[PDB]
């Protein structure tokens, strides 16, 4: 099972996942990037079934940029998260449904940072804080317990390690390296990857 | 003048001008002769050249082990003929594994060709047809035309000045039937030489010949193999 | 068929589509509709052809519809062909928000039915619409907008444009007395009436001959409203005043 | 069918064929239309070619729904398309909203229809000109549906042979103040104007509109007001 | 009578606001020659129609204008006799469709309406002409009593007293005019009477044919040789 | 101009095309049936336009069906094409009934088919006239004829191509009523030698077939030596 | 079942003169609680709202459908939907998917645009109608809401009074449910206000 | 559906509708292109410049993705629907290459999409002519040009639209490696070939430059305004 | 006015007809076909001086066996182009081999005729269709009617028939590819309006054992001195 995790600050979001590809018993990739660059403010992190991930992600990311060169400025996160939402419900009741979780994190210019879970049947809700996978019943009451709303974006990586460090001590599962990025007013940051 | 633009206009007179109009278009294309025997059909067509570089155009074209053909008038539209012949018979012999009977096959032309002559947009195939086949019944020679109509002929020639060959070919049918294969194919030869102006003749690259029999399958035979029909022509 | 066939579609010896040329004839006598952009809002002023004493009062309007909660448009022309239009709008508006959940930008509002309409002019052998429609609205990228769209499936943005009969006079008016963004929606309403005062031929402006709606921002929502008689007498007043 | 329009700009800037259609509007029978206080009356002049014609076997007046009534002026077998569409537009409408059409939707479904036939593939525009009523919401409507597809409200019309002098008559005796039984005699009296010879409760139709619903007028009561 | 463009070739308006195509096949159905009489009864409705047969080798059986649309409705054409025999198709058709979807016998002026409808499709579109003829039908209605329909080219229809079709229709409707403004044998004899009077003509009974619908017995019938004999004996 | 399509009426109700479609029959060679008391015979002039053709091409007489005999006249692939729609409804009326088609009906269902032509302008009517003819115990002999407006009649004998009057005067002198398929095939034939025209169309072969008490409900080609007595005794009357 | 997949309970009471409708804010998948603040509640018109419980995909599409189909009627019709209208609306919305239906069961709540009647009507997932004259309610705690219903409402009851009795009706229907909660938002429709309040509730 | 063929063979050899649509390109606003070192010069004349209009809205220059822009000439509304058709296309090639189209890819697209409509039934050829440039993968200069046959070339410099002839003409003679040298002196040789036909020139003419890795980097009043004082 | 399925009184479909006119129109392209391949040369009428001359193409590869001139309508080429390509590819991935330049002739002339009212009208352009398979060095023409022949020499384009003249007297049987080359680039300096350089005209061979070759620059300069 594959790990997402995004905590939105007051003026960023902090994004991570975990880098590895399984192929049944053994990782063929173990610096795998699950995130996607929809535009300059907005980042998709997918997860889930083998293929379908990076079809819609590719479809998303190509649609949100078809808009940005047809009027000449970028779809909001808001509208992004329900364009993505309408697309995978779409596809919900048909022959070819899409089973992939998702985060959608993203800046906007007047509504500042935004951070949207979506499950695998279109269900789409703001929040906080949010995890995908296996993992977010290990980390979820972690950060239930630590975040404030006021909190900055260094605390907010040390709250991202206390979640990571859990996951090497309690996941059954070998995830030793993570993919960090943070979107903010100055657009999308590489952070340092967190490896164990 | 109002009345020759449309397939679909009747003229006054009871006649249809985009049909006589596609019949043109067979009279200008080089001759063709077809002929046949007791035991064998015959099909001779001058090989025309556009250029004194270029190959001569072909004319006879094999349908079918037992069917064999000759075309006139417009290349496209043979093609889409003889193409549309040809899965008729692969038809009949995936579904009944035997070969199609010959007035079958010219049945299913003539319908096939006389839709587009009550269709509005639609044009006539303006080729003609000379169809040499062999079954139960015997060889055939069969003709067809852009209107729609078929026959059934002892011999025949269309084309370009074959109204010649035609006369030359109704003088000399009456010994067509007890007539061997090789005699009968020179029968063919000289009907067609008629068609030419005075000067040419008939040579190995403008004569091509195709047969087909009681005890052979159809056979088309070009530039060299044509030679011993040729040879010991007077 | 091809006997009869019209032939709406094509082009013409010197490059010319006559079907666009003589929709945009018919136009060009209907009633006068004038749009002005101010620095609080937008306005729509159009004269009313349905004038009769008999005539029944019970809709909204006459030209002006709305499209969306912060669009409005007027129309000049074919009065059904308009109907056909505007309905159209409104559905693409909606399926926009169904997709987004968030109104459509009023510049791609326009672009949509512009692309209608120059399918019309190049395939299907249908005669075009016969209309010319201004659009006012408010959105979140470039607040208040004026847009004018045409038969042949062009539009443009204006700060101030006319369309309709005598909109040529109506512009030539407009380029000497609007100042570009020193305009209010009081002083863009005085202006409206000076122009559609000199456009119109029948002395007295009058009440009852035309129809005016207004766009604004009021506590953070789009309000559009059709002026009423009361307030468009008073406004008649006041360039006699004037 | 031919895919290509009938109708067609003019170099003017005309569609013609949309004005042929109103001259054979024109030409038809006269028709009135007056709103009354609490109701709304529909008048035509049905003058038979005959003695032969049953009188009984034909209408002019049609429902379309419970408060809906119509009628036209022009080609009687293009009004009887439009009556037959504007009963299944009235009960599309039901069905998806369990509620009785409102006039004004119902006259502007109509007229969608109409405006179809002056731009769609192979076709004419109708020949009739319509003039419906309806009561919703304690209020009674009067509308007018051309050939063009275009649509008003009226308070009092007239359409047909001389409609142009049953309009000025219209206005010199219509007052807002009218009752139903005072709208329906001067309807009559304005079909009186362009009559022919002597009006009976046979060569007319009266169709009035009410809280109660729509209905024609039965020869009995007509008969009466005549 | 103003023209423009192919106002005169396809069923467009003209600039009178007329159809000229659909006036053209009103002439289309004078062009057999032929006149028809339906006339209403008190408790029965009669059609009687000419019956020409001048050819000899023709098999007279088979030379008819009346048919039967369904057991109890009858009706007479006039016109172009392709273009009946299609409508008498389609109406046969209409009655029967109705029968199995609504569970009873279609009314006569509902079956006219049905065919009155589909020929005004052929006035409003102009890839296909009008039919150059004419239907009269009969028949019993449970509550009205017998009926009398007709319906034209133009998609027009109407119920009739009495009423007439052909190239002698107007001299008909003028007769019966008089006439109208009656028993089964009163109502025939006034059918025939109308034929023969404008057609100048005194009637041998196979030179006319006739159909008869009544209250007692609804069924459509068409009337034999010597039945209608008895009728010409009576009225000379 | 006001004949350039079907589904246009003239100034005076008349559709010129279908009207220039019947040209096209009147230019054909005769073709008759004559309907007697045991069956139906039909009878050919089919001319021969060239010595190089085969006895037996072209021919103008076909089988519909068991008991259904064809005769046509005109433009001979139109007439294909409708003896094919009419062996097609035959077939189709058997399939669905159970039972041979009766030949009224038959006659009808094609005569409407033919009418379909006679509408638009996006097709044109068919160029030719053609006859049924039938036999059956239950319904006895019967004979229709269609032509290209699509009207079809029960003819007692009927007569179709460039003589037809001619030929119409012919067999009005002959009792078919109480005659018998035998003696009514040399008759026939004795009719169509003498329509035949010598200075124009020279040379012709005469086509036989007929349906009746004689073939047990068969429709079939004139058995040879009965149509060699036809034929000589044709020659002998003219 | 599905209709148990995200929880959720939504219930509607009428007054005298005024309507109330009330939801759990709990967004969760299964067991495992994802938000607190998701909204079941959506605005309809001035004095008209829809509620809507069952699978939250299928919340949010109906709400948007319908969105979509009240902003056309309202630009067409030019005039405010009756909550009667709107009840036959949402019911041929639903009875569209007949074979295929969207996992919601709504709650219609609010006074009619000129007489300020109060509606309340409930449909199922084909939809099928339930106009009722004291309370309607839908969810995963559905036999609690009756019984809570059944026992408190009361005829007549004025906006301070009703808004207490639809609040404990929630309150205690909602804790003997596992899969709802997490907060209660309420919503009283009164002639001349709307009053939206949030309850202290159970977080567990 | 009408499929009724609009592109015909006229008895010369011409397709008349083809010859109509180059009519309409005719007059159409000019637009010049020019090559040059390391960045694209695109010149388009403005014409209507009213006081009342937002200029922003009517703008010739486009972007088709983020490494090629266009100009055109001719139908406007054409014009338009035939930008939006490119977009897509762009799209599509990032999503199934996963790399950015060259220019020449991209004019091939368009001008097979041109040739599409001369050959079609029920529809009349795209009324417009364009002028395309940008800089490929490694990053050399491109001009092509598209017309409403469907036929592209590639040129060192070219115009399009009213008067093309005359500043075609005069491109000749003033198009060298000098005058293309910096990228200040490749905005020299534009203005001047525009300055042949364009009213008023100065205001009446909109400007636009591709650079390497670098977006549609439109011009302003004062900074053409520089340019236009020092001529 | 006619439909583009029109019959003239002569026989001939007017729009084939005039279509043919338009081939008239165009460059003229030379095919020859000798013992050691086949060369085609095509003159590539630069109208200005600002245009790049790499830009047209009016030679160009079906297949590694089969090269391709085109002239007339060159936009309407591109379309048959690409179907000749897709047609020895689906060729190849069937039968596990290369499809002859006959058949490839053949299936490209089938598109001709498929037009009414989809094509809504026939190609403007004509054919060369130069290659090896198992026969040899093979010349192939095809026109606008569908028709389509083998040739030993061929010109066509604006002006084909001086160019055949000069072509059938310098043609003969034993005729060496170099020999053709250099005749086939005489004949088309004596046709061409401008003068014959190395960058106005194209120029490719296809020998056995050897690819589709477009002669470069250089390669031009050497055989055009």
């Amino acid at each position: 099972m594959e790990y997402l995790i995004g905590i939105q600050g007051p003026d960023y979001v902090l994004v991570a996942s975990d880098q590895v590809a399984a192929s049944s018993i053994v990782q063929m990739k173990d610096d795998h990037d699950k995130m996607f660059k929809m535009s300059e403010k907005i980042l998709l992190l997918c997860v889930g079934e083998a293929g379908d991930t990076v079809q819609f992600a590719e479809y998303i990311q190509k649609n949100v940029q078809l808009y940005k060169m047809r009027n000449g400025y970028e779809l909001s996160p808001t509208a992004a998260a329900n364009f993505t939402r309408r697309n995978l419900a779409d596809c919900l009741r048909s022959r070819t449904p899409y089973h992939v979780n998702l985060l959608l994190a993203g800046y906007d210019e007047h509504e500042g940072p935004a951070l949207y879970y979506m499950d695998y049947l279109a269900a789409l809700a703001k929040a906080p804080f949010a995890a995908h996978g296996y993992g977010a019943f290990l980390t979820l009451s972690i950060l239930d317990r630590y975040y404030t709303p006021t909190i900055s974006r260094e605390r907010a990586v040390e709250l991202l390690r206390k979640c990571l460090e859990e996951l090497q001590k309690r996941f059954i599962l070998n995830l030793p390296t993570f993919s960090v990025r943070i979107i903010d007013k100055n657009g999308i940051h590489d952070l340092d990857n967190i490896s164990f | 003048n109002q009345y020759d633009n449309d397939v679909t206009v009747w003229s006054p007179q009871g006649r249809i001008h985009q049909i006589e109009y596609a019949m043109e278009a067979v009279k200008q294309g080089s001759a063709t002769v077809g002929l046949k025997s007791k035991t064998h059909a015959v099909l001779v067509a001058l090989k025309r050249a556009q250029s004194e570089l270029a190959a001569h155009q072909k004319k006879i074209l094999h349908v079918d082990n037992h069917i064999g053909i000759s075309i006139a008038g417009l290349t496209a539209d043979a093609r889409l003929l003889c193409n549309f012949m040809r899965q008729e018979c692969l038809d009949s012999r995936f579904v009944f594994d035997r070969p199609l009977p010959v007035s079958r096959l010219v049945s299913l032309i003539g319908s096939k060709t006389q839709i587009p002559t009550q269709r509005y947009g639609r044009r006539p195939y303006g080729v003609g047809l000379l169809i040499a086949g062999y079954d139960d019944m015997g060889p055939h020679i069969f003709q067809t035309c852009p209107s729609a109509n078929y026959f059934d002929c002892r011999a025949m020639s269309i084309g370009a000045r074959s109204q010649s060959a035609r006369t030359y070919l109704e003088r000399h049918m009456s010994g067509f039937m007890e007539c061997n294969l090789n005699e009968l194919v020179k029968h063919g030869l000289r009907a067609l030489r008629e068609t030419l102006p005075a000067e040419q003749d008939l040579t190995t690259k403008n004569v091509s010949i195709g047969i087909v029999g009681k005890d052979l399958e159809f056979t088309i035979y070009d530039d060299d193999d044509v030679s011993p029909f040729l040879e010991g022509l007077e | 068929s091809r006997r009869y066939d019209s032939r709406t579609t094509i082009f013409s010896p010197e490059g010319r589509l006559y079907q666009v040329e003589y929709a945009m004839e018919a136009i060009g006598h209907a009633g006068t509709c004038l749009g002005i952009l101010a620095n609080d809002g937008v306005l729509l002023a159009a004269e009313r052809r349905n004038i009769h004493k008999l005539l029944d009062e019970v809709f909204f309007s006459e030209k002006i519809y709305k499209l969306n909660e912060d669009m409005a448009c007027s129309v000049a022309g074919i009065t059904s062909d308009a109907n056909v239009l505007t309905n159209e709008l409104r559905l693409i508006a909606q399926r926009y928000l169904l997709q987004y959940q968030e109104p459509i930008p009023c510049e791609q509002l326009v672009t949509a039915l512009c692309d209608i309409k120059q399918a019309y002019t190049q395939f299907g052998g249908k005669r075009p619409f016969g209309v010319s429609l201004l659009y006012i609205g408010w959105d979140k990228h470039y607040g208040f907008q004026l847009y004018q769209s045409d038969p042949s499936g062009n539009y443009g943005g204006w700060k101030a444009t006319c369309i309709g009969n005598n909109s040529a006079a109506a512009v030539s008016m407009l380029k000497q007395d609007y100042k570009e963004g020193e305009m209010t929606l009081k002083s863009a309403l005085a202006l409206a009436i000076k122009v559609l005062n000199k456009t119109m031929d029948v002395s007295k402006l009058s009440a009852e001959k035309v129809e005016i709606a207004t766009l604004t921002r009021e506590n953070g929502k789009t309000v559009i409203r059709v002026l009423k008689q009361k307030e468009v007498e008073q406004l008649i007043k006041n360039h006699e005043e004037e | 069918g031919y895919s290509f329009s009938l109708t067609t700009f003019s170099p003017s800037g005309k569609l013609v064929q949309i004005e042929y259609a109103l001259a054979a509007v024109a030409g038809g029978a006269p028709s009135v239309g007056i709103k009354a206080a609490n109701g709304v009356v529909l008048a035509t002049e049905k003058k038979q070619k005959s003695i032969l014609y049953d009188e009984r076997s034909v209408h002019k007046v049609e429902p379309i729904t419970k408060h809906i009534g119509l009628v036209y002026s022009g080609m009687g077998p293009d009004y009887r398309v439009l009556v037959h569409r504007a009963r299944k537009l009235a009960q599309q409408y039901y069905l998806v909203y369990q509620e009785p059409i409102p006039t004004a939707q119902l006259v502007q479904r109509v007229a969608s229809v109409m405006q179809e036939y002056t731009q769609s593939g192979g076709v004419r525009p109708f020949g009739v000109s319509l003039l419906i009523c309806g009561w919703n919401e304690g209020r009674p409507y009067l509308f007018q549906s051309d050939p063009s597809g275009a649509y008003f409200a009226w308070k009092a019309t007239a359409m047909g042979k001389n409609y142009v002098n049953g309009k000025t008559f219209l206005e010199k005796r219509y007052n807002e103040d009218l009752e139903l039984e005072d709208a329906i005699h001067t309807a009559i009296l304005t079909l009186k104007e362009s009559f022919e010879g002597q009006m009976t409760e046979d060569n007319i139709e009266v169709g009035i509109c009410n809280e109660a619903g729509f209905r024609r007028l039965t020869p009995t009561e007509v008969k009466d007001y005549l | 009578g103003s023209s423009a463009g192919f106002d005169r070739h396809i069923t467009i308006f003209s600039p009178e606001g007329r159809l000229y195509q659909v006036e053209y096949a009103f002439k289309a159905i004078n062009q057999g020659g032929l006149t028809s009489v339906a006339v209403r009864g008190k408790d029965c409705a009669v059609i009687v129609t000419q019956k020409k047969v001048p050819d000899k080798l023709l098999d007279s059986s088979t030379v008819t204008h009346l048919f039967k649309i369904t057991e109890n409705i009858g009706c007479v054409m006039t016109g172009m006799t392709a273009d009946s025999r299609s409508q008498v198709q389609r109406a046969r058709y209409e009655a029967a469709n109705w029968k199995y979807k609504y569970g009873y016998e279609i009314p006569v002026d509902m079956l006219c309406k049905r065919i009155a409808d589909i020929s005004q499709v052929y006035t409003q579109n102009a890839e296909m002409r009008p039919l150059g003829c004419c239907m009269i039908l009969i028949g019993i209605d449970e509550e009205q009593g017998p009926q009398v329909y007709k319906c034209d080219p133009a998609g027009y229809y109407c119920g009739f007293k009495a009423t007439a079709a052909g190239v002698k229709q107007t001299e008909s409707t003028s007769f019966l005019e008089k006439k109208v403004k009656w028993t089964f044998e009163q109502t025939v004899e006034t059918a025939i009477t109308c034929l023969s009077t404008v057609l100048s003509i005194d009637f041998k009974p196979s030179e006319i044919e006739v159909g008869v619908v009544t209250v007692e017995n609804p069924k459509f019938r068409i009337l034999s040789e010597a039945e209608i004999d008895a009728h010409l004996v009576a009225l000379a | 101009g006001y004949d350039l399509s079907a589904s246009t009426f003239s100034p005076d109700g008349r559709v010129f095309q279908v009207e220039y479609a019947m040209k096209a029959v009147e230019n054909s060679s005769t073709a008759i049936g004559i309907r007697c008391k045991d069956g139906v015979v039909f009878g050919v002039e089919k001319l021969v336009l060239s010595k190089l053709y085969e006895e037996g091409s072209n021919k103008r007489l076909f089988n519909v069906d068991r008991h259904v005999g064809m005769a046509v006249a005109g433009l001979l692939a139109d007439a294909r094409s409708l003896a094919d729609i009419a062996r097609e409804e035959a077939s189709n009326f058997r399939s669905n009934f159970g039972y041979n088609i009766p030949l009224k009906h038959l006659a009808d269902r094609v005569a409407m088919y033919v009418h379909a032509y006679t509408l638009y302008s996006a097709v044109r009517p068919f160029g030719c006239s053609f006859m049924l003819g039938s036999y059956s115990v239950n319904d006895g002999a019967q004979l229709y004829m269609i032509d290209p407006s699509g009207v079809s009649y029960g003819y007692w004998g009927c007569a179709i191509g460039k003589a037809r009057q001619a030929a119409k005067t012919e067999i009005e002198k002959l009792q078919m009523k109480e005659m018998t398929c035998r003696d009514i095939v040399k008759e026939v034939a004795k009719i169509i030698y003498i329509v035949h025209d010598e200075v124009k169309d020279k040379a012709f072969e005469l086509e036989l077939s007929w349906v009746g008490e004689i073939t047990k409900g068969r429709h079939e080609i004139v058995p040879k030596d009965i149509r060699e007595e036809a034929e000589k005794y044709a020659k002998e009357s003219l | 079942s599905i209709m148990s997949y995200n929880g959720g309970a939504v219930m509607a009471m009428k007054g005298k003169n005024c309507v109330a409708i009330a939801a759990d804010r709990r967004f969760g998948i299964q067991a495992q609680m994802v938000t607190t603040d998701f909204q079941k509640i959506f605005p309809m018109g001035d004095r008209l709202y829809i509620g809507l419980a069952g699978l939250a995909t299928d919340v949010q599409t109906v709400a948007q459908r319908l969105k979509f189909r009240l902003n056309l009627y309202e630009l067409k019709e030019g005039r405010q939907i009756k909550p009667y209208t709107l009840m036959s609306m949402v019911a041929n919305l639903l009875y569209e998917k007949r074979f295929g239906p969207y996992y919601t069961e709504p709650v219609i709540a609010g006074l009619d645009p000129k007489t300020f009647k109060p509606f309340i009507c409930s449909l199922d997932l084909i939809g099928c109608p339930m106009v009722t004259d004291d309370f309607v309610v839908s969810g995963t705690c559905s036999e609690q809401m009756y019984g809570m219903c059944e026992s408190l409402w009361e005829p007549n009851m004025d906006p301070e009074h009703l808004f207490e009795t639809i609040s404990q009706a929630m309150l205690n229907a909602v804790d003997r449910d596992a899969v709802s909660g997490m907060g209660v938002i309420v919503h009283i429709i009164e002639k001349d206000k709307i009053t939206t309040r949030t309850l202290k509730a159970r977080m567990d | 559906s009408y499929d009724r063929a609009i592109t015909v063979f006229s008895p010369d050899g011409h397709l008349f509708q083809v010859e109509y649509a180059q009519e309409a390109v005719k007059k159409g606003s000019t637009a010049v292109g020019v090559r040059g070192k390391d960045i694209v010069v695109l010149g388009v004349e403005k014409k209507s410049v009213a006081k009342l209009q937002d200029e922003r809205t009517v703008r010739k220059i486009c972007a088709l993705d983020d490494n090629v822009c266009m100009a055109f000439a001719g139908l406007t509304a054409d014009a338009r629907i035939v930008i939006n058709r490119a977009r897509v296309e762009c799209q599509s090639h990032r999503l199934t290459v996963e790399d950015p189209v060259t220019v020449e890819y991209i004019t091939r697209y368009i001008a097979s999409l041109k040739q599409r409509y001369t050959q079609s039934n029920g529809r009349r050829p795209f009324g417009i002519s364009a002028l395309i440039v940008g800089f490929d993968f490694d990053g050399t200069p491109r001009l092509y040009q598209t017309d409403p046959s469907g036929t592209y070339h590639a040129w060192k410099a070219n115009a399009i639209g009213r008067g093309a002839k005359s500043v075609r003409e005069f491109l000749e003679k003033n198009y060298t490696d000098e005058a293309i040298e910096t990228d200040d002196l490749t905005i020299k040789l534009v203005i001047k070939a525009l300055l042949e036909v364009v009213q008023s020139g100065g205001k009446n003419i909109e400007l636009a430059v591709m650079r390497r890795d670098q977006p549609l980097k439109i011009l302003n009043p004062e900074e053409i305004e520089k340019y236009v004082a020092e001529i | 006015d006619r439909g583009v399925n029109t019959f003239s009184p002569e026989g001939r479909l007017f729009q084939v007809e005039y279509a043919i006119e338009a081939i008239k129109l165009g460059s003229t392209a030379i095919g020859i076909q000798t013992s050691e391949g086949v060369c085609l040369a095509v003159e590539k009428r630069i109208t200005s001086p600002l245009m790049e001359p790499s830009s047209i193409e009016k030679i160009v590869e079906i297949d590694a066996h089969i090269g391709c001139a085109m002239s007339g309508l060159i936009a309407d080429a591109k379309t048959l182009i690409d179907k000749a390509r897709v047609e020895t590819q689906n060729h190849w991935f069937t039968y596990n081999e290369t499809m002859t330049v006959e058949s490839v002739t053949q299936a490209v002339s089938n598109l001709a005729l498929q037009f009414g009212e989809a094509m809504s009208r026939p190609f403007g352009v004509a054919l060369l269709f130069g290659g090896v398979d198992e026969k040899g060095p093979q010349l192939f023409h095809m026109d606008p009617s569908g028709t389509f022949v083998q040739c030993d020499a061929r010109a066509i384009g604006s002006a084909s028939e001086g160019a055949q003249s000069s072509l059938q007297e310098v043609y003969h049987k034993s005729m060496t590819l170099k020999e053709a080359i250099k005749s086939s680039l005489i004949i088309l300096k004596q046709v061409m309006e401008e003068k014959l350089n190395a960058t106005n005209i194209e120029l490719a061979t296809v020998q056995p054992g050897q690819n589709f070759h477009m002669f470069t620059k250089e390669e031009l300069e050497e055989v055009i001195k």
